RNA sequence: AUUCCCACUGUCCCUAUCUACUAUCUAGCGAGGCUGUCUGAUCAGGCAUUGCGUAAGCAGUAGAGUAGCCGUUACGAUCUGCUGAGA
């Protein structure tokens, strides 16, 4: 080992801005603790939601019950059909899909209560 | 493992930063058996490094204790440089 | 909760001064400046438990800027002089 002035330095100089710096790293992991159990929180309300609009429908169902062609110019006519109406390609994809899927203390606890009790009634 | 007791002071965190160097892990505590007025605080230190080659300088009293560089203003009491 | 570092302090060395309140007797009975605010504005003052050294007025062509023309109305903080004055 060697006895470097840097480090004794950077030792001695500091002690406050370690502090910030690991009460900053401690704030911004709760920040992040608490956005998570948000996201969370989100994910249990959604899934309520969603059981009880699927068992709304399964209850309200109970009680319900390029072509071508050519010619002798040697001219040819291509035809294909149109959709118009795209609802019909939709419902058609959600059936599918819908088919696809279906600290370590010194003393004991009582002497630690009683000392710790002696040093706060003396202020 | 180097069990001392220091009196804390100015010159208390150069003890602790030279038990540093020469151990892995340096850690102070106060034991319910010393009373809480007094300033004595016992560290203990796990782990000596044990070099082949320490620096006696390391050890030496002399540049261990070196002192840190720096509207009725303050009372001039730090001598001058 | 405790211990050390710096800064401050009538806690102390070591007391001193002021204000308010209190206590006493008597007649009767009887166990210069500043903040806020107000006098319409200056000037001059009141209040806020002392709230916390150059007067008023006039003048200058000097004067941050407001307000008339493409040499020039007016208002004007601040500064200078009367002014070691005023009280």
């Amino acid at each position: 080992v060697t006895f470097d002035k840097d480090s004794r330095l950077d030792y001695l100089t500091g002690f406050h801005k370690r502090k910030l710096q690991r009460q900053k790293k401690a704030q911004e992991f709760i920040k992040e603790q608490e956005r998570l159990r948000k996201i969370e929180e989100r994910q249990k309300i959604r899934q309520e939601r969603k059981e009880v609009m699927e068992e709304q429908l399964k209850t309200f169902k109970e009680s319900l019950n390029a072509i071508t062609e050519i010619y002798d110019d040697s001219t040819t006519v291509e035809l294909e059909t149109l959709e118009p109406n795209d609802n019909f390609e939709y419902l058609a994809q959600l059936n599918n899909v819908k088919l696809e899927k279906a600290k370590f203390r010194y003393l004991t606890k009582n002497e630690r209560r009683i000392n710790q009790r002696k040093a706060n009634d003396n202020k | 493992t180097f069990v001392t007791k220091i009196f804390r002071s100015k010159d208390y965190n150069k003890l602790i930063w030279v038990f540093q160097q020469l151990f892995e892990k340096v850690e102070a505590t106060k034991p319910p058996a010393s009373r809480n007025v007094s300033a004595e605080i016992f560290v203990v230190c796990k782990g000596f490094k044990a070099p082949k080659r320490l620096d006696p300088r390391l050890l030496d009293p002399k540049e261990v204790f070196e002192e840190l560089p720096d509207e009725k203003k303050v009372r001039k009491r730090q001598g001058y440089e």
